[PDB]
């Protein structure tokens, strides 16, 4: 089968299927992907902090059993999981500096250059001083439970999509 | 390709074949 | 390019892209069911070992994606004794030097010899173990599989028992 | 033609099936 | 310039020293060494129990903000913080099971070789059946404020010499 | 040269000496 | 004292100083700084190539031993950077997994504006790479023209400073 | 700190001094 290598305190440690449903993940095979899910309280997590604003790093691989062809496959997940944090104007996304280097941003399937003129005119206004912080102005959103944001990281080498709601709670 | 991100879990669904060369 | 070939060689790694690598003497083809990878003998990486007029070439290969999330690696070892086998009368010979690979099975003819009710001397080859593999396969189309583990990956190196 | 080394007298030829396995879902 | 990263139960928080400050723990700088200090009510302390004697064990690195050079630094925390419990002429220091091994054993500066011949030649006597339970006797120790008693853990592959004063704890 | 954990009942302390160890002496 | 862990092949394998120093890696301690210093053989090294222009990447770190510290030392050299002609000396750099964030030459930071660049007599094309083309007027012609690329790899700030001299 | 590239060598320094906390 695939088992699960954690990167974890800067340790590489392997898992097996038992042990890694037992704390927190979760394995499930579809017609055309196969499906690895992380609760929060999944083994190995890393848990930065920007202000109130929570982000998730789990840096996982899927290390295949079978060594005749011997596969490997970074899954690495990366969630702000209490973002946004809105108020009357802006929702804001807090972003500590964990190691990814935002390349992207997508609104609504809408790839925004990161020129600043571009971003102000999509009402994004972006401050690297101490991670990235996002400030989104909610009047060019599309109602609510309606409007995803896609921040792309460089992550250790992998290029990192993190998908989120941008509903205010 | 993406991760997805709720208040309870993180999911990510990767494809089962792999990419040709050409 | 979707993927990248990572050759191990001298100690050393280094990642070519497509193009690199087929310059540098691999081909790369692709079907519904399988990723081929295909190198030349005079392949950029390759390793020669030589123990009596017959030569083993080792690549360390493993391609590593240029994707996004899903960096895939794959280790693609190849192992081959090109000469195999020898020839003489009543003995075709194939000859594997010591080369840090631990052969785990022999398979002639899809006839698994580990999960066989017969012996290896009971299918008519020899082996000699103490200054590498040699089988002696007596002369009197057929195919020979010699499986290999080579630093935790299992390589089946599949030669024809034609007699060069 | 799967997963093994295919030798010939000019080349070294490998194919690596491009369908992946699942984990204990499917054939635990 | 510095981060506290709290690992507890399969995950780690990573705190800056205004948050570590506030979760339990302290940060000084000394132009001699880096000081870091935490209540035994910190966030993310192991506690476990051996009779009447606590062992907190704290799982930290301290990671630096700064990435030109990237620096970690184990700085794991064990104490048994009731060691030890004297009653007339012996004084016992009781260690649980808890997954660090007994690698060193130093009274009043003076390392002793693990051997039963060695240990009661200074004083002591230790029993690793039921969890690490030293007796060491209170007539070859000074009975100052000095006595001291350093133990040293192979903890998950890190070493931690853990300094307790050997004055009875009432 | 080394750190160590002060144990005190109510507090754990460990200094680290700010100075990296050489590579031979 | 130290141990030398390498990341090669999707494994990491620790060595000693005495196997480092034997294997093309060098130590040396002075009283401000500590000092790794690879060779392009030592081991473990992964090479990129872009147009016949080798990027070394070393991913090393020095591991302590009741202070247990250890601290990334990567290294990422263009050894053959820059190959020129008459016109401009050209930097090719591979894409290896590092992000570039900061273009420096000879102590001037250019905060990585293509009008900005463009202007200061830089193209930059990330089609294939990174390809710098510098004019070699804006270079002194001299020992002392220097080139930085800053890089975001793994976490980590790795300044790469190689001189705009003429391939060789 | 910084990576210097030469035509033979890959050197980089680290301080011997750990940094203070802010
Ligand atoms: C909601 O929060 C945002 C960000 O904090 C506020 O937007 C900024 O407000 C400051 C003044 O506090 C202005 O100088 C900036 O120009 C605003 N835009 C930015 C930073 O992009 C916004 O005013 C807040 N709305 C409230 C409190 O109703
Ligand atoms: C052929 O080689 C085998 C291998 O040792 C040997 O036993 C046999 O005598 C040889 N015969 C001839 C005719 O060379
Ligand atoms: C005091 O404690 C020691 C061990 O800690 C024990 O052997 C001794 O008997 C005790 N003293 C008594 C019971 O008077
Ligand atoms: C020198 O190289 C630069 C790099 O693009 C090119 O623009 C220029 O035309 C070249 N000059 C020659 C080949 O004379």
């Amino acid at each position: 089968f695939w088992d699960l290598e954690v990167k974890f305190t800067g340790q590489t440690s392997l898992l097996g299927m038992s042990e890694a449903r037992q704390r927190g993940y979760q394995f499930s095979s579809d017609p055309y992907y196969l499906t690895v899910q992380a609760s929060y309280s999944a083994f190995g997590l890393n848990v930065f902090n920007l202000e109130n604003q929570r982000l998730y790093v789990a840096d996982l691989r899927l290390v295949s059993q079978f060594g005749s062809p011997r596969i490997s496959i970074d899954t690495p997940m990366i969630c702000a999981r209490d973002s946004p944090s809105c108020n009357s104007t802006h929702a804001t996304v807090l972003i500590p500096f964990f190691g990814g280097v935002l390349t992207g941003i997508n609104v609504n399937s809408v790839n925004i250059q990161l020129s600043s003129y571009s971003l102000q005119q999509h009402g994004i206004t972006l401050d690297s001083r101490n991670g990235y912080r996002l400030y989104i102005k909610r009047s060019t959103l599309k109602g609510d439970r309606n409007d995803v944001l896609v921040l792309t990281f460089i992550y250790y080498g992998k290029t990192v999509p993190m998908l989120i709601s941008l509903v205010c709670s | 390709s993406v991760v997805t991100c709720t208040k309870d879990s993180m999911t990510v669904r990767i494809p089962r074949t792999l990419s040709g060369f050409d």
